[PDB]
């Protein structure tokens, strides 16, 4: 399935939207104001994840490695570099959130590998 | 690779003693490196406007409790240096720093987390001398003493605001002024 | 570092400390210092000069270019607590005397002014009323404003006032 | 469909799309816009969801 | 039961446990630790029931029914117990967190309001605060009632 | 304005007067009274004050001897690969160390044929701002010396350093100053008097 | 304010005994010693100087009616 | 008797409205013996 | 409810026992007794030290700059983005610690996970001092002690303490960001290590309590309500309430 | 309002103390101050205008 994503028109910058070509029967992306237009890369308009599977790993960031109010455990060396001291918290997100599964993430500079195991 | 820079610059000295300390003096305190002569002495032209309770506030600090030093010569010519306050220290490890005949208690802190150092540019360079391992803090005591209730202000350090002496019969400059 | 045995001695030493250095209304009196300090000149800065034209009596015949007056406000002054007797005859305004007669324990305020005319492109007369006489503020209780500020235990008893009032508290 | 965004501004007697208020303020290409509000344009879920203020703003 | 509730707060963590049909999973997680923490604060108040002779007064006003209850008695002598607002634990007021003393994410017993002392013991001041928290609701809803009761 | 000028002189005359008790704890005595002069030897140098964002001293040192190694450390301007301007901090070697603190002993400024070595530690982004900028607020320094007296300076320029995104190796060698180095003191000094 | 004459359980006067209290208590005696000293056991009588607070001191600050 | 303050005041209110520095020197020397006045 | 109800955010800084009640329950508050409000100051020294700093200022960034940096708000200002935050969070605690351009009442938060930075200079943030703990060890020692237990003779004051950055007045929005103990004597040692982290620890525990909150013995062993209504009653205990009302 | 659309971000609390400023003395007295002196202009206003329209001169101090 794929995620479409908003495009902007290299004339004048303004998002750019799908449309059939109507003749050779495919996809095209074009800017409502001018007649600025491409063909389109997904074959795919839109989609909706209703089950919300999601990539926990693109909202967690690293930068949460050196938070002070984060428990810290020596028991989970960081599988990228090892090191015993790591950080481990909840998912908080509606769907996450509601699976209470947790994350893990190395308590070293530069290395700040995140995980679920 | 090793980067190799080979460079000629002068030295510039420094005597840096057996103690080194920082010292940041609140508003209520200050100091002036040149040596004080009541002859080209600085334009501290204040009190001609003849000032209200704020600007005397401000005065009355900035007069009475900026550190001076000067070169004074004996009857021989010889150049005896005197300078307006002294710091002490007690049997019991505290200090104290005196302006004068009023005193001031000094508590002594080590610098933690604030890497300050002194340096000195040559050129484009910068030849490190110290860095500051402990301050010194103030505080007034002679509480006694009137001025210790004006210092309050001395924080207020576009216009702002001035005390009239209460003086005037302001009720009667209102009735006549509106006749 | 302080022992266990220590740190409870350490603490109340502390607190007792913060009890010396802030007392418990601090935040007030330091807001009312700062109202009188600071934000009553903002405000005054803050207005706009007043720039006032002349309704044309058209009395020439022709379209008038009415003389205009304008007004800037500048320094802000703040007398201390003062109550004038009937006569009009200054004196310090004590809070219990303002207490006893019912006073407003108050201190008159002064601004200077300049006063403007602005004659079309013929000569202005830009023209200053210094220390104009404001309305009355009343100073809250134990600022740097009132007169018993900074004052030692004698004087206040000896003022009819009692020491250990924190003041924050307007009469 | 739905969840279109509108401001409640200030002396406006009534909501404004506040895409219109990008423009408003000089930033008029959608891509503006989001350079604004979207400063990774790398979040296609985020992108979706401003579309129905966009669209509204088109 | 700390240590009960722990292990099931890290099977919970663990994700190991089932979701009841209808209900979720973090519903019977709260579900599973309310009902252990309740227990255990039952079951100490039974044992302090069990404990006290008949010159102890607390039973002597209960058993007669003239002022108090085997509850009190329990969070007198036994244990004060789960402290809730809403009917549930104390809740991430913080972010993620109950209080700037406590880490995020965490569902432990007197993190999330499990107050583990009786009132003779004296409560520690996290919960402490908590049993503040449980305590001011009925304050409230006292005085809201009665206005919406005479109407 | 006189019968100011005349309030500050009495506080000069009175300030060689001795103490004889403490303003509380009366019954505690006093070991050491010094006065405070500032630094005839040090003003002449153009001093800047080096603040940075993070602590910069070298693992191997703890405690009082790490912040000896800091304090003779030697710090130089750079042009880096697009051509922004940088600051390079190098520390010395023990040997250098050795050497500078030799310089003592043998009561010499720097030795005319000694070189002096300091290897790159990290690079800094730089702020320069002296007196004649709008709003610098004036920073001190008291030296003490036990049975002389207090010598103080104060701290003209603020250097701001923080921590940037040449692994260099500074070997410097001295030389005496010129007429026109000597005259960019005493340019400096003008702010002593008058 | 001023010292109560009597112990408020007892009856016992404690009026008379303030300013000999205040002489024990400017020696280093701690607040139970002065009571040991002043031979008042029964912690009814003792609670009556112990939790007293002499405001009456703070009363004579303020200026005298001649 | 009470006018301790009033010549406190009178004391006070001098310095800072009077330019020499007299006035507040001898207003000083009637506000030492105001300790014992009042 | 919600307006009326004790909010966890309010530890330390309000009263969580001293609240009238009747229809003024919940809703009208009393301050605990160590909560200071800030009277508020100008961020002019601020803004100069953030524009010299690595911040790219709002005014001059590239958007696509600004998405691996926190957004820096002052006064909720957004005034620029920044790169390295954490060395600029060091920067401005080591600047608080010692009063200097960042004054005393000022408060700085790093939303970590957020990527902002709210500074704030304003006047109103209600804020309470806290012992600054750097490793698994106090910043306050000894020295300090005995300076102070001699406080009656010589002043040694919350001034020394905050200048030499040993104390710090944390807001409510900055308590989020820090990880505060109760007591160093107990939250310096460990069996299995909790926090190993923690940034602050709390002075004394009992400071939450207010002014008619703070006269009751043993408010741990009372039930809350019961603590309320004491609370309450605090304020009709007749006494004498000024040394002066003779006058 | 995306963020916490998406769920990314947990809704704000009206009540969380760290959304919340109290107004002191300062300004309570100044919001007070600054109306009564900003109308207060309004009457030096009119007391010119009733003057200077007739092109006479107002005198300030009414
Ligand atoms: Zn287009
Ligand atoms: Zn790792
Ligand atoms: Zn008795």
């Amino acid at each position: 399935p794929g995620f479409v994503g908003i495009r902007f028109c290299q004339e004048c910058n303004n998002m750019l939207y799908p449309k059939e070509d109507k003749e050779n029967r495919i996809l095209l992306y074009a800017c409502r104001n001018c007649d600025y237009q491409q063909e389109a890369d997904n074959s795919c308009i839109y989609v909706n994840k209703i089950t919300h599977e999601v990539d926990e790993l693109t909202q967690i960031i690293a930068d949460v490695s050196q938070d002070p109010t984060l428990p810290r455990t020596e028991d989970h060396p960081c599988q990228k570099c090892g090191h015993k001291e790591a950080v481990f918290f909840q998912s908080h997100s509606a769907r996450a959130e509601d699976a209470m599964r947790l994350y893990y993430v190395c308590t070293a500079p530069h290395c700040g590998h995140r995980w679920t195991e | 690779p090793e980067t190799r820079i080979e460079v000629e610059i002068p030295k510039v000295n420094t005597d840096l003693g057996n103690d080194l300390y920082f010292v940041k003096l609140p508003n209520f305190l200050s100091v002036e490196p040149r040596p004080f002569d009541p002859q080209y002495y600085e334009d501290e032209f204040e009190d001609e406007e003849m000032l209200d309770e704020e600007g005397r506030t401000r005065l009355k600090l900035k007069v009475e409790n900026t550190i001076r030093w000067r070169i004074r010569r004996d009857e021989e010519g010889n150049e005896i240096k005197e300078s307006n306050a002294r710091i002490v220290k007690w049997s019991d490890g505290s200090m104290s720093l005196h302006l004068g005949n009023e005193v001031f208690d000094v508590y002594k802190a080590p610098l933690q987390g604030d890497h300050n150092h002194l340096f000195i540019r040559q050129g484009t360079g910068l030849q490190g001398q110290a860095v500051f391992k402990t301050k010194l803090t103030f505080r007034p005591h002679s509480t006694d003493s009137a001025t210790h209730r004006k210092m309050t202000l001395s924080l207020a350090d576009t216009q702002k605001i001035r005390i009239l002496p209460m003086a005037g019969r302001d009720p009667e400059c209102q009735r006549t002024e509106m006749i | 570092e302080i022992t266990p045995d220590l740190w409870q001695e350490a603490c109340w030493i502390v607190i007792s400390s913060y009890f010396d250095e802030k007392g418990l209304v601090r935040q007030q009196l330091d807001s009312f210092d700062e109202f009188i300090q600071m934000s009553v000149q903002r405000i005054v800065e803050d207005a706009p000069p007043i720039d006032l034209q002349a309704e044309a009596q058209h009395a020439s015949g022709e379209v008038e270019e009415p003389p205009r007056y304008l007004l800037k406000f500048e320094q802000i002054y703040l007398s201390k607590p003062t109550h004038w007797e009937r006569d009009g005859a200054p004196s310090p305004m004590m809070p219990n005397e303002a207490r006893l007669r019912n006073l407003t324990y108050s201190a008159p305020l002064y601004v200077d002014i300049t006063k403007t005319v602005i004659k079309e492109g013929e000569e202005q007369l830009q023209t200053q009323h210094q220390k104009t006489f404001i309305g009355k503020i009343p100073i809250m209780l134990r600022s740097t404003y009132c007169l018993l500020n900074g004052l030692t235990d004698r004087d206040l008893c000896e003022l009819n006032e009692c020491p250990l009032d924190p003041g924050g508290y307007f009469i | 469909i739905g969840q279109r965004i509108v401001a409640t501004l200030p002396y406006i007697k009534q909501e404004v799309p506040i895409i219109i208020v990008f423009r408003a303020l000089g930033f008029v290409s959608d891509r503006d816009i989001l350079e604004h509000i979207i400063y990774d344009f790398e979040d296609p879920e985020m992108m979706e969801m401003v579309k129905p203020s966009l669209d509204e703003a088109f | 039961a700390k240590q009960d509730v722990i292990e099931v707060i890290e099977k919970a963590h663990n994700n190991e446990l089932e979701p009841t049909p209808g209900n979720t999973l973090r519903q019977t997680f709260e579900n599973q630790v309310n009902r252990i923490l309740n227990d255990a604060r039952d079951k100490t108040g039974s044992s302090a029931q069990k404990s006290l002779s008949e010159y102890n007064n607390f039973k002597s006003m209960v058993v007669s029914g003239a002022k108090g209850s085997k509850i009190n008695i329990s969070q007198v002598i036994a244990v004060v117990g789960q402290q809730n607002v809403e009917g549930k634990r104390i809740p991430f007021g913080f972010k993620h967190r109950t209080l700037p003393h406590f880490i995020k994410d965490d569902y432990g017993p007197e993190s999330r309001g499990f107050v583990e002392n009786s009132y003779l013991a004296g409560l520690t001041p996290t919960e402490f605060f908590f049993h503040a928290m449980g305590g001011r609701e009925g304050l409230i809803d006292t005085a809201v009632k009665t206005a919406e009761t005479g109407y | 304005r006189d019968s100011q000028i005349t309030a500050i002189e009495k506080t000069f005359e009175d300030a060689q007067k001795s103490i004889s008790q403490h303003y509380s704890k009366p019954r505690v005595t006093p070991v050491e009274v010094m006065p405070v002069f500032p630094d005839f030897k040090m003003w002449i140098n153009p001093c800047a004050q080096v603040i940075f964002d993070s602590d910069p001293a070298p693992k191997d040192t703890s405690g009082a001897a790490a912040l000896e190694m800091m304090s003779q450390a030697m710090i130089r301007g750079m042009m880096d690969e697009e051509g922004n301007q940088f600051v390079a901090y190098f520390l010395p070697v023990e040997e250098t160390l050795k050497k500078r603190k030799r310089d003592q002993e043998e009561e010499m400024d720097y030795a005319p044929d000694d070189v002096y070595d300091y290897k790159i530690a990290r690079e800094y982004n730089w702020n320069v701002k002296n007196k004649a900028s709008k709003g610098y607020e004036e920073n001190y320094f008291f030296i003490f010396r036990e049975g002389d007296g207090v010598y103080y300076n104060e701290l003209e320029t603020r250097v701001r350093l923080s921590k940037r995104r040449t692994n260099a190796l500074l070997v410097v060698k001295h030389r005496d100053m010129n007429e026109k180095e000597l005259e960019a003191q005493e340019a400096r000094k003008a702010q002593l008097e008058n | 304010m001023i010292i109560p004459v009597r112990c408020f359980t007892c009856g016992k006067i404690v009026g008379n005994k303030w300013e000999a209290y205040l002489g024990l208590l400017q020696a280093e005696y701690t607040e139970g010693d002065a009571l040991d000293a002043l031979g008042l056991k029964r912690y009814c009588c003792r609670r009556m100087l112990l939790a007293h607070v002499d405001l009456i001191e703070k009363l004579l600050n303020y200026a005298p009616l001649e | 008797n009470y006018a301790m303050k009033k010549t406190q005041l009178l004391k006070e209110k001098a310095m800072a409205e009077d330019l020499g520095d007299q006035d507040k020197a001898k207003q000083i020397q009637d506000q030492l013996n105001e300790l014992e006045e009042r | 409810a919600k307006p009326r109800q004790l909010h966890n955010t309010l530890w330390g800084m309000v009263c969580p026992a001293e609240t009238p009640e009747g229809h003024a329950v919940g809703l009208v508050k009393n301050l605990a007794l160590m909560a200071y409000i800030s009277v508020g100051s100008q961020p002019s020294p601020i803004l100069e030290f953030l524009e010299e700093w690595s911040m790219e200022n709002l005014e001059e960034i590239s958007p696509a700059a600004i998405a691996d940096a926190t957004k820096i708000f002052v006064n909720g200002c957004w005034v620029g983005i920044h790169k390295d935050p954490e060395q600029l969070m060091n920067t401005l605690r080591k600047l608080r610690r010692q009063m200097d351009i960042i004054v005393s009442e000022v408060s700085m938060i790093r939303d970590i996970r957020e990527r902002e930075i709210r500074i704030y200079t304003d006047a109103g943030r209600i804020c309470r001092p806290l012992l600054i703990v750097e490793k698994q060890k106090l910043l306050l020692k000894k020295r300090h002690i005995d300076q102070l237990k001699e406080r009656e003779y010589n002043n040694y004051s919350w001034q020394d303490l905050v200048a030499s950055g040993v104390v710090e007045y944390i807001d409510t929005l900055e308590e989020e960001t820090v990880m505060l103990a109760m007591t160093p004597d107990d939250l310096q040692e460990k069996e299995v290590a909790y926090c190993s982290t923690y940034t602050h620890c709390e002075i004394h525990p009992s400071m939450i309590l207010g002014v008619c909150a703070s006269i009751i013995p043993f408010p741990d062993h009372n039930q809350s309500p019961r603590n309320t209504y004491q609370s309450a009653m605090g304020k009709q205990a007749m006494g004498v309430y000024i040394t002066n009302f003779h006058v | 309002l995306l963020l916490a659309a998406l769920g990314r971000r947990e809704l704000d609390d009206r009540d969380h103390y760290g959304n919340k400023r109290l107004d002191l003395a300062g300004p309570l007295l100044a919001f007070l101050f600054r109306g009564m002196f900003k109308n207060l202009l309004k009457e030096v206003r009119i007391y010119a205008q009733k003057f200077i329209d007739r092109g006479k001169d107002f005198n300030l101090e009414l």
